[PDB]
RNA sequence: UGAGAGUUUGAUCCUGGCUCAGGACGAACGCUGGCGGCGUGCCUAAUACAUGCAAGUCGAACGCUUCUUGGAAAGAGGAGUGGCGGACGGGUGAGUAACACGUGGGUAACCUACCCAUCAGAGGGGGAUAACACUUGGAAACAGGUGCUAAUACCGCAUAACAGUUUAUGCCGCAUGGCAUAAGAGUGAAAGGCGCUUUCGGGUGUCGCUGAUGGAUGGACCCGCGGUGCAUUAGCUAGUUGGUGAGGUAACGGCUCACCAAGGCCACGAUGCAUAGCCGACCUGAGAGGGUGAUCGGCCACACUGGGACUGAGACACGGCCCAGACUCCUACGGGAGGCAGCAGUAGGGAAUCUUCGGCAAUGGACGAAAGUCUGACCGAGCAACGCCGCGUGAGUGAAG
RNA sequence: CAGAAAGCCACGGCUAACUACGUGCCAGCAGCCGCGGUAAUACGUAGGUGGCAAGCGUUGUCCGGAUUUAUUGGGCGUAAAGCGAGCGCAGGCGGUUUCUUAAGUCUGAUGUGAAAGCCCCCGGCUCAACCGGGGAGGGUCAUUGGAAACUGGGAGACUUG
């Protein structure tokens, strides 16, 4: 024991799925000819307990093991709430 | 299977020659691990130029230096120096 | 073509015939032993150390290489004592 | 380290296209002879292959047989069992828009004889067989029957769980979980080889064998980011998306089965179509950036085409096998034989691209108590002015031409 | 023994190099402008000269010259170029100010970016290429620590838009 996952605190879009929410992070770089700030995103197959986090929600999401077709990561901690 | 070896860098007539140091399923002037000397193949008494560091260091791991590697080396004695500074360590 | 690897050929084949003899004995006993699990009478040990001692002596005697026979034993003893 | 020159009109200034002066033909000189230093040489058909060479080694694991010398045994030789290597080394770029490559990372979801470290150890037997002798079927390839025999070949029994759970204990972590101690159920061997002391001795040094933990070497899985043209290519998907449990896997996982839902990916370009092996690198530019992917080196993939496994830890295997297909040589016509994109060498294609020389002396493999044996790797040799070095084909003097 | 050791394409301009004659709307030269047509440095001979140099012409392809895809580095009254005009989803950019934050941004330390590559320092092959020793280059990289002006996120304020 070293090292842990790159935390990536996104949001939460989607929660339809069975122990399963989906966490959208966002970043923004430059463009490899011009210069200023583009924005972007994927999207991040999480695995939950029992889908605590809502729509909107705020959540840090931290990796463990490949447990399905490719969904890599776990929830961490419920930051904010939306209403 | 690490294993110690030499190198050529030959032109057409007159040779240079390189020792080199690497794991045995590795073609021979192909990939390595790292460095260790040279010596030249012209002009007797020819140009020792070994590293003299990295033999005893590399034979700690376990390799099995070649048949040109024990004899230029006993002329500089390391493996006189292995069996005297590994055999009484 | 060919030129002296007949001999390895040939060694693979009895290999296959002895091997296919001992895997066939091997899976046998340890259904020969299943049976009897869910059946529930008597005949439930001897059997039982039976299976372990086919698939110990597969794995060392014969080959797997370790670990196909420690996860049996694994499921194994799990499921049976 | 950044140079502009012509050309529209009767002449002018603008804007604007075309052409030229530089270097980057991996291979066409019709001339000619110095190249003797350093390097390169099928890019079109991943077209078809005569000829030879390109993988064997161990007699200190073990039986049998052909010779220099009817009892003699050293050296030699022949076959077989058995052991390790044929997955390294060399060739090609047909496929591939993807964790294939480059770079940064993860192993509390991973595996390994081949080199050392540590501890436990490390018996008695059986029963066949090859070889071997004779016969049957054989055109042949190769099958078959009887009898006898060895081992470090094969095959069952004793001993330890330290592995592996499960329990208690303490300690900690990012969810699973991990780390030390103590305890509940089953598990091997080549017991072999050489040499010495050999006074019963039987102690041995070494080389081997097995189990459990380590380092190192090799392989595998996943993850963030980066490199292509078409939107006169906008929807695509059902094992798909998730959960449940089981099988299976070195290893996690819809990898696979059964049940419950309908989830997933997309305008930041999903899916579709065409082209391409990727990289370190380069005789271009002032520089930002355009062009090529040969050497030489790294990675990936392929072996006349497509499937499939077996031995072996490591292959779904380039000179290993089985089946289907195409193509080629024999057959005594029932049946058999083969895959140079290894090295030269061959015929066709094309504007176009070389020698059928020796040796492991140098080095590097492969086995081994040893000399040793093999190597078209490699060392080097014999061609093409094919490109770059660095020098040559006289010098000092000497005319009213 | 000076003995064996010399070959290439043009000369109207761009771009150093002239004569004599012939065919004289024709035989044929053109990189482009452009020649010819009885007085041709342009068609063809022959001599004179020129520039590389045992290598020199032609052909094909790649970058430049090209600011002729302009981020560095171009502009749309008449030259090629503002949709016929409005309304608005997403998107691009946003008035002044207090406190916070630290995503962008600036800065240190550390590991890595194979070796031969190019360059530079040093050296040997009679110099030269070729080879050798040492570091700079290739991160838009990963961890870790600060900086809090500007852009971005959170709480309030103001009246000019």
């Amino acid at each position: 024991e070293r090292n842990q996952r790159k935390v990536y605190q996104g949001r939460v879009v989607s929660d339809k799925m069975d122990k399963t929410i989906t966490v959208v992070v966002e970043t923004k770089k430059n463009h490899p000819i011009y210069g200023k700030r583009m924005k972007y995103s994927k999207k991040y197959k999480a695995h939950d307990e029992n889908n605590t986090a809502k729509v909107g929600d705020i959540v840090k999401i931290m990796e463990t093991r490949p447990l399905s077709a490719t969904k890599r990561f776990r929830l961490l901690e419920v930051v904010e709430e939306a209403v | 299977a690490v294993k110690i070896r030499l190198k050529r860098m030959g032109s057409k007539k007159s040779p240079f020659y390189r020792i080199v140091v690497a794991d045995s399923r590795s073609p021979r002037d192909g990939r390595f691990i790292e460095t260790v000397g040279t010596y030249n193949p012209l002009k007797d008494p020819a140009e020792v130029v070994l590293k003299e560091d990295l033999v005893l260091d590399w034979l700690s791991k376990g390799a099995q230096p070649s048949d040109t590697v024990r004899n230029i080396l006993s002329k500089e004695g390391v493996m006189k120096k292995h069996h005297e500074a590994k055999n009484v360590k | 073509n060919i030129e002296s690897a007949i001999k390895r050929v040939r060694t693979s084949a009895n290999a296959n015939a002895k091997n296919s003899s001992q895997t066939n004995a091997m899976r046998t006993a340890i259904k020969k032993f299943e049976e009897a699990v869910a059946a529930g009478a008597d005949n439930v040990d001897a059997l039982y150390n039976e299976a372990v001692k086919a698939v110990d002596m597969a794995a060392t005697k014969g080959l797997i290489h370790k670990n196909k026979a420690n996860r049996d034993k694994i499921r194994l003893s799990k499921l049976a004592k």
